[PDB]
């Protein structure tokens, strides 16, 4: 009974929820290669800039 | 951003090893220039007077 009560609370907040999650992840998603690279280099630079 | 931050952070590692031997150049000139500021402000007030 609770979780049919949860479904029914919940279900018309859900779709606007997923579109807007589904947008901002393939946002990032379509640039995998990039953010990686991205990481990597301020990994570097943040290492450099930390030590000194 | 990704892009141009890439492009940024990409050309600063290239020259990392001068980018991590400037700031401790920097910090020791400044240091010993700072250990004799006065005299050293003292002599260009001179000089230009």
């Amino acid at each position: 009974n609770v979780l049919s009560e949860t479904v029914d609370q919940t279900s018309p907040h859900l779709s606007a929820a997923l579109d807007g999650v589904a947008r901002f992840s393939e946002t990032i998603g379509k640039r995998d290669e990039d953010v990686k690279k991205l990481l990597a280099s301020a990994n570097k630079v943040a290492t450099v800039l930390g030590d000194r | 951003v990704i892009k141009n931050l890439n492009t940024v952070l990409d050309t600063t590692v290239r020259h990392q090893k001068q980018f991590d031997e400037t700031l401790v150049n920097f910090e020791t000139l400044i240091t010993g220039l700072k250990n004799r500021a006065d005299p050293i402000a003292t002599s260009v007030a001179d000089i230009s007077d």
